């Protein structure tokens, strides 16, 4: 069968701290609303 | 590769090391031989 991931599978891209910031990156991630 | 002692400059074997370095995006593991000092705050200071 299938289920929907929703949002999950995102992770901290790097070991650095950031706050109140919109930072954006490209990497291997599970797509949103993906059928798992 | 065939390596006889007879080989020749281009022909001869060379040992290699690639020191790949990770970057300071994460916790520091291995450091240069430098000294360390007091943490003095509130003063303007050069810092490493």
């Amino acid at each position: 069968a299938y289920t929907n991931s929703f949002t999950r599978g995102v992770y901290y891209p790097d070991k650095v701290f950031r706050s109140s910031v919109l930072h954006s990156t490209q990497d291997l991630f599970l797509p949103f609303f993906s059928n798992v | 590769y065939g390596f006889q002692p007879t080989n020749g400059v281009g022909y001869q074997p060379y040992r290699v090391v690639v020191l790949s370095f990770e970057l300071l995006h994460a916790p520091a593991t291995v450091c240069g031989p430098k000294k360390s000092t007091n943490l003095v705050k509130n003063k303007c200071v050069n810092f490493n």
